[PDB]
This record gives C-alpha cells, structure tokens and sequence, in this order.
RNA sequence: GGUUCUCCCCGAAAGCUAUUUAGGUAGCGCCUCGUGAAUUCAUCUCCGGGGGUAGAGCACUGUUUCGGCAAGGGGGUCAUCCCGACUUACCAACCCGAUGCAAACUGCGAAUACCGGAGAAUGUUAUCACGGGAGACACACGGCGGGUGCUAACGUCCGUCGUGAAGAGGGAAACAACCCAGACCGCCAGCUAAGGUCCCAAAGUCAUGGUUAAGUGGGAAACGAUGUGGGAAGGCCCAGAC
RNA sequence: UCCUCCUAAAGAGUAACGGAGGAGCACGAAGGUUGGCUAAUCCUGGUCGGACAUCAGGAGGUUAGUGCAAUGGCAUAAGCC
RNA sequence: GCUCAACGGAUAAAAGGUACUCCGGGGAUAACAGGCUGAUACCGCCCAAGAGUUCAUAUCGACGGCGGUGUUUGGCACCUCGAUGUCGGCUCAUCACAUCCUGGGGCUGAAGUAGGUCCCAAGGGUAUGGCUGUUCGCCAUUUAAAGUGGUACGCGAGCUG
RNA sequence: UGCCUGGCGGCCGUAGCGCGGUGGUCCCACCUGACCCCAUGCCGAACUCAGAAGUGAAACGCCGUAGCGCCGAUGGUAGUGUGGGGUCUCCCCAUGCGAGAGUAGGGAACUGCCAGGCAA
C-alpha cells in the first residue's frame, strides 16, 4: 500500500463524488490507462495492479502512477452501535473521476504495453479505457 | 403597454411561495383564468418565472 | 470524545451599502478589521465600524494595498 | 491541406452547443488580430480522423467558409474527458 | 526475533454455535455468537511440527486433529 | 381512559431558548378574535451592495508523482591519529520545470438567497403595533445541499421546499407521505390534467418509418461472446484478394 | 458553563455520543500619550564560537512578532525600544 | 463572602439494594420472533504470478475485484409491554436445491478397481447408542447415504420442564 | 507654453521590479564642521544646527528593454436558478445566468493643483 507520510489531520468527511477528471492528457509516457467510470480506488487495489503490471512487461520501461489515495476513510468495529464518535482510519482511497489516467508507460513497445494494462484493468473495480498520447 | 391576455393552465400546489406569490401578483386565481394586462419587463418578468404553468396570449 | 462548541457571535453587515443611516448606526459588525474606517465612520474596541454623520453608505475601496473602506456621504 | 468545410454559427452558447454535438457536429472559433472572432460550426466526424496525421498540428489549413478560403493554424484543443472525441478547437487566424 | 502472528484468514473455519450455563432466557436464544473452532491438520506447512502437534496428547484437539 | 345536540367562518405546530428538563411547563415564532394605524407588505423589472459556497487553481497552510540539480552524514582508494586529495554507484533536502488532492488552504470566483431604494399591476390590508383566549414544543416522507453510517436502511441528526399531519377525488394493480389535482350543494350536461386507448376495464387491434427473437418488455453487475442494425475510417483488392 | 475554526449549502442563524484545540487568568506593566525603530530564516568573513552565541555586509521578504487556543486582522502597525 | 463546575444556580443536605417486591403508564424504549439493510457469514464468479516433472485454468490458486441468497453475528426500533409461553428432546411433518446416496453425462495428472471436479435432476431414501440439559460436538460400530437450510432458527389451546 | 525639478492629491501593479544608458545654471542627494539648540539605552550614520569649496558613483528622476511580475478578451467547458426526464452512490433535456484556467493580444502609466527654473 501507499500511505501519505505525515498528514495534517487523521479522519475527515466522506465528501461527495461527482465531476470529471483533470489529467485527460497523456504525459511522461507513451500510453496510459484513462478511467471512464467514477469510483473508489483503495490503497490495496492500486498496489495490486502496479505490482502485477511490471510483471507483464518484465522490468523494461517506467511507470507513472499519476494518483495517490491520501483520503482516509474509516469503518466502525463490527457489532457496535451507531454513535460514540468516528471510528478509526482503516484504509486510503482516492476519488477517481471520469477521464483520470492511472498508470503510464514509456520505453516499451505498444503490444506488450497493451497487455500489461489489460491485465491491470482486471484488478480495478471501475470501468476504464485505453488512451494514446498526442501532440497538442 | 399592449393589451395581452394571460391563461392559467396548471395548478399551483407543489410550487414555491415565490412562484405562488407571482400568481397573486398577476391576479391568476383558478384553472381556466383569462385576464388582460399590459406589457413591460416588470409584468413579463413575472410570466418569465412561471411560464411552465401559464399560457400567454398576446 | 471532544464534542464542544460556541454559540455564534453574529458578525456581518447589518446596514448594507446604499442605505441612509443615522448617527451611531452600526454599519459592519466585524471580528477582524477587514474593513477600515472612512469618512464619518468610527472604529470601536471591537473594531465594529459604525456611523458618525448622517447619510447614505459607500463601500469605496481605497489605499495602495486596496483595503476595503466604508464612508458616509451626507444624504 | 485540409478540406475542412464549415458554416458560420448563429446560436453560440451552452444549450445550442450540445444540440449539434448530438448531431455529429462541434463548434470552433477562428480568431486572430483585429478581425471579429467568427463563430464556426463544423462536422465532427471528419476532423475526428484528420488529427491522426501529425503534421496537422504544425501546418496551414485550406478551410473554406462560404466560398472564400481562410489560411489558419491549429492553436489548441479541448477534447472530451473520457470519450475519445472532439469538443472545441481553438484556431489562430493565420 | 521477528514475531508477527499469522493465523491465516481464509484457512481457519470459525463455527458459531450456542452457549451453555445459566443467565435467563437471553442465554438460549441469541447466544449463538459463541465460538467453536475448526483447525484441520491439513493446513500444517512446517511439515514436522503439526504431526508433533497431533501425536502428543492434549485437549482442544481430537484423535484426528 | 372517557368527556353526550346543530349549523356557519377562519385555521396551527411538532421549531429556538431555559428547565433535577427531555412523554411536563414558561416566553417567543406560528393561529384566531377585537382595536388602531403608515401605497404599510409579497411577486417582477432596474439600480445600489457585501459576501466565498459550488467549481476551479496550486503563490500561500499541508500533501503527491517524475525529471534536472545539489551541500551535508556516511561507505570507500584513505587521515592509513585529526587536517586533508578525490569520487559518490549511496539517505539525497534545499531550489527550477512539469502532474494532481483538500470541511478545518485562497494570489481567484458564480447561479441562487439576502438587505435598501424607485416604478407598474394585482391581492376582501396579505405588514406592523396593542389587548383577550389558544394549542403546541414525540413529527413523517419525498426532491435537493450535507454529517454520521458501509456514498446500507421505511436509519439517525440539521438547512430548505412540497406533501401528509389537519385533503378527500383520478393515476401508480393494492398503497398517508410519489405524480395530477384543492370536495358549499344538486344534474342520466360538456371540455381537459397526470395516466392511458385488444380484452378483463372507458378510450385507436390508429397513421408512417425503423428496432429486438430474448416473451427482451416483465429485477440487476464485473466480465465474456463471428447475436444484430446504424455511422465513420483503415488494410488488401478482376496486374483476380478471403 | 464559556471561547475559536469547520460542518453551515457565499447575509445572519442552524443539530448530532460529529471533526480539531483552549479558558476558570495575567499586568501599575505588557495601560495612555509623544518620538524613534520594524523583521524571520539562510549565504559570507571574523577571538576561543563548532549545529544556532555576538558583530558586519548582502539576499530576502513579513514565512516574524503580537503574555496564551484558534480564526480574522495589523507597518497609516494593534509589532519593538 | 459560593470550582452554588449538575455552572438560568430547586434548597449543602443524602449513598445504595430489591430475584419479597408493589402501583400508575409505554413497543415513545430493551430481550425472543417478524420487517428493512446486507457490514459480517455463506455461495458463485472475473483476473492471474505460482504449485502441479513439461504446462496458468486435471486439481488448487495468492495479490485485488464484481454480484446473489436472507440461513450466523449484527445495524435500525417499524409491529406487539390493558401479553407474541422462550432451549433441547418426543410426536407429526412440509417445502426449496446451492444434492449425501441411487440415476443420466463432460473432463481427468481416468490403465484396471477405486477416486477428483463440474453440469442436469427433488421421485424416493436420507442410523442405533455412550457422554452433556444441550443444538453442536467427540467416540464405538453399522450403512448405498446416515445432505444443507426455510417453515415464530416448524410444532408446549399436542407432551416433557 | 514643448520640455524642468521639488511638494501634495486622484488613480492606486497596463501603474511595479531586474538590466543598460544618462541628467545637474536651477533642484535634490552626497558632502564640510559640529565649542553653541538637540541627539545616541556607545557612535554627528539616524537626529539637529551653522555652511556648502567639490562631485553626480550612490539616491531620485528620465529613456530603452517585456529579461520577469501584472492585465486579459471571443469561443468552449465546469457550475447552476426554474420546470420535466432517466439507467435516478450520478447525469440528460428546454430555458435564463455564466466562471476559473488557458490562447491571441495589450502592456514598461495617465492626470490635476502649486512654486520658482529654462530661450521666452
């Protein structure tokens, strides 16, 4: 997992998830995995795919994880009554909006890069899509 | 300041007091009301807000 | 395990810009000093900018640092 | 070198913009210098494949609106977030 | 030296059966939350210790393990 | 817990504050009656205003990724006792460029809402002040903006509007709170609303052009698949391709 | 019980066993007025002094400071002498 | 002159027990059950490194994910506190299929015998006892198999207590 | 009046910074001395007096420079009041309102009062 070092707070609001994404463009790499859907990517999910992605390309190329969870969402201990303050932080989720590019890759030929992301897609909950960079 | 007829089509029950008072400002009372007024942005502005439930007859 | 609060102290603008006030009429009730006193406007110990003369209100932004000022024109 | 036919718009806002985006068309804007920014509407389908050619972003076009041909250059593009499709292209009148 | 309790989740079958004793009518209707284990000898993995956990007699573990 | 004849008129709330108070009560808000008063009050147009929320942005409070750079602690050929020559393959900040996040961040910033003034029309004066008498202070749900919850609940707690509460009638098969719509009364009168028009059951087995083979319609996901229609583009192609 | 920010949906106000921290004082001076002054942290050199001693110059710029928790505010200083 | 900090302060005053309990009320508010949800549990599935001599998918399958059922434990208090007798055993059962056996088939890391796994199928069948109040469970020994659950976790105006 | 300088306001980053050049009858700064008024929690630097030979580096003004900061359309997008709809943990449609960011481009100020100077 990827935990943000030294946060200002501990626990916050759950907020709302709506709106499109910022990183529509593809930089730092050649190809990427843009997110079509709108969901919640937990830390263990993001960790799972990235490990499994470099497994496919076999150490050649570099990865750009253009996101970070940094939003602590709690859980109450089971069988407890609804009340008595907020429970403890359990994991880290990042809100992914439609159009957010998750992982990047360069220095690797298209086809092998194609299957790596395709095998990285099955670890994710939300519906994604493949995307190619473009000059301007 | 041209003479213009205003028709009330729908009923105002599930509306806001802002929209309900607009009907009171135009004299529209019951369903099937035809009252003759004049034109100016002050009057037409009232029709501009609730044009969904009122029908205009210039 | 903290659950404490404070009953709000009613801040803000009680008499907005464009209305004729009386002498001693509180214009803006501010905790800080965002607004600074202009012509015929006094500053209290709680920096509550109130009126001195009688007339209408003008929210004129003046000063090199562009702080917001309020004055009163005799109206 | 791009036969991009276009028509001058008459409705330029939010509501009318998408009604033609549903009819396979997207708006553009030709601006440059002292002239007035001409509201341009063009067919979406065509340019969807025209930007596949890399030299499209660095060369002059042969865009014609009402007979007369204007020479312009591609400035920038605002594409759709997740759906790989065009929305609005900024044209610098060259 | 490096001690972190494993106890494999997805390897241990936990059975919740009712309790025993006194305490009213509360103890015999919703006291099924009481736990009874199920740790088969087939989830060993040290290869030598689990059989030495089966041969030497003690309670909590039957004649099968 | 119960509280017995009739008609007519108007018409609530389940909120704030305090409470040895939380199923009670008092004041106010809301209601009714009487009285006295100012084009008083509401909607709309215009004008004069501050707000900083949504969104957005990343100088600032923090946080995040990559690239360029970089002293210091240390590893080492070593000082082979400090100094010191050099490198740095190392932890590699400070800084520059590029990429994102934020209720408790703002170099920015709406729509609405709100306050004041002017003008027209409408409204049995709907605004306010005073006096008598009240009730009530356990609210529910739906839309929207949110906290908590598991972005579960016919869940719980707030802002706001509607409705029920205290409103039947029509529709959603049945169904307070969903949609349409406000019952003075009589009629074997007509026209429309939401919703529907083969039959049960009032209304078209309506008109034209397309679509699906699953009874899909008539419960649902990731994912998989020469189901199949439409549109665009690309490869090869009677120097005859699959 | 009181105070600050957020929740609080850009007026005010608005609840929860919702999210974060403080108060139950201090002072004749840190009050009033007059006059002057206004930084923090780094780079450089220099007696021991080296991580930060003092001074000098420079960059920088209010990230300082303000008896205290937090917010707003402050040099026309409410900051310092 | 009051930390009258329960801080609009009743008045210093005042700790507890009640299964010997009693009275007035409440499903506004708990225990069993039903209802909504499905965190948990159970079941199925997607992806796939690896194990499996070779080989991802004979057989399992980490790291992660998407759904279903409403049987475990729970969340909420919507129904009943001017009553809904609550465990287990006996008795009598009935239904569903995610099937223990019989039956019909695919694959096999299926030679034969004997097995593993999955699909179709609910007509019928689906232990006797020791120990414990027990459901469960353990054990001895049989059997083609001694299935899993719903039915107030069936059934006390039928029985035992 | 063309230009100058100094003082005080309006407008108050298009107005301001960094860099290069440059001005002195007049003006300003620097500068000379400080036994006298006054001054340093030491010190003629700051403060103030009495003069002002000399200079124009510094300071300030002026010109060029966009080398930086700043300003900022048109269009589109986000958002959204109101009335409807869907697949209703979010979006679509009609309609009114309409950003921020970014691009083109603009841009190193303008103006008033007063006092003497300058060739009048």
């Amino acid at each position: 997992m990827l935990q943000p070092k030294r946060t200002k707070f501990r626990k916050m609001h759950k907020g709302r998830n709506r709106g499109l994404a910022q990183g529509t463009d593809v930089s730092f790499g050649s190809f990427g995995l843009k997110a079509v859907g709108r969901g919640r990517l937990t830390a263990r999910q993001i960790e799972a795919a990235r490990r499994a992605m470099t497994r496919a390309v076999k150490r050649q190329g570099k990865i750009w994880i253009r996101v970070f969870p940094d939003k602590p969402i709690t859980e109450k201990p089971l069988a407890v009554r609804m009340g008595k303050g907020k429970g403890n932080v359990e994991y880290w989720v990042a809100l992914i909006q439609p159009g957010k590019v998750l992982y990047e890759m360069d220095g690797v030929p298209e086809e092998l890069a194609r299957e790596a992301f395709k095998l990285a897609a099955a670890k994710l909950p939300i519906k994604t899509t493949f995307v190619t960079k473009t000059v301007m | 300041a041209k003479t213009i007829k205003i028709t009330q089509t729908r009923s105002a029950i599930g509306r806001l007091p802002k929209h309900k008072a607009t009907l009171l400002g135009l004299g529209l009372r019951r369903i099937g009301h035809t009252v003759e007024r004049e034109d100016t942005p002050a009057i037409r502005g009232m029709i501009n807000a609730v044009s969904f439930m009122v029908k205009v007859e210039e | 395990r903290n659950g404490r609060d404070s009953e709000a102290k009613r801040l803000g603008v009680k008499r907005f810009g464009g209305e004729s006030v009386l002498a001693g009429s509180i214009i803006v009730r501010q905790r800080g000093t965002k607004f600074h006193a202009g012509a015929n406007v006094g500053c209290g110990r709680d920096h509550t900018l109130f009126a001195k003369a009688d007339g209408k209100v003008k929210f004129e932004v003046k000063g090199p640092k562009n702080r917001k000022f309020i004055s009163i024109e005799a109206e | 070198m791009f036969t991009i036919n276009a028509e001058v718009r008459k409705e330029q806002g939010k509501g009318a913009s998408r009604r033609l985006r549903a009819a396979n068309k997207f708006p553009a804007i030709i601006y440059g210098g002292k002239e007035a920014p001409l509201a341009i509407e063009l067919d979406h389908d065509k340019v969807m494949n025209m930007q596949a050619k890399a030299e499209f972003y660095s060369e002059v076009l042969t865009i014609v609106v009402d007979g007369k041909e204007i020479k312009v250059k591609a400035q920038d593009v605002q594409r759709h977030p997740y759906k790989p499709k065009l929305q609005h292209i900024d044209f610098v009148r060259a | 030296i490096s001690r972190h309790v494993a106890i494999p989740d997805g390897e241990l079958e936990i059975t919740a059966i009712r309790a025993q004793g006194a305490g009213g009518q509360h103890v015999n209707k919703t006291s099924t939350a009481i736990h009874l284990r199920f740790d088969i000898r087939a989830s060993s993995l040290p290869e030598y210790y689990k059989e030495r956990l089966l041969a030497a007699s003690h309670h909590l573990i039957s004649s099968d393990g």
